[PDB]
């Protein structure tokens, strides 16, 4: 091309830290599955 | 007529708007980089992460 940016893109910007906060949870559920396999397997 | 010696030395001049002091700003630090670069660089912190 004064400029601001709206909810829309607020919008697109909080999801990308809900998506990178819920892929964390899965990847610790997946390691938890693991570490159950594990120590299941041990005794 | 007959003017008497000059009471007032004078000539033309410039007027501009008096400026400010630019009082600076508590958070301008940040002034170097644009707010979009800071917002960018705390996602990619998160992402990095
Ligand atoms: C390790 C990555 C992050 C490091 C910390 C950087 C701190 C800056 C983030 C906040 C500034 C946001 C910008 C809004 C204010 C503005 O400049 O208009």
């Amino acid at each position: 091309d004064s400029y601001s940016y709206g909810w829309s893109f607020y919008f697109g910007a909080l999801s990308f830290i809900i998506a990178e906060m819920v892929g964390v949870l899965a990847v610790h559920m997946f390691i938890d599955r693991h570490k159950q396999l594990r120590a299941t397997a041990r005794a | 007529i007959d003017f008497s010696k000059p009471f007032m030395s004078l000539g033309i001049s410039i007027m501009i708007k008096k400026p400010q002091k630019s009082k600076p700003g508590v958070f301008s630090f940040l002034d170097p980089l644009a707010y979009e670069i800071w917002m960018c660089i705390v996602f990619a912190y998160i992402g990095v992460s």
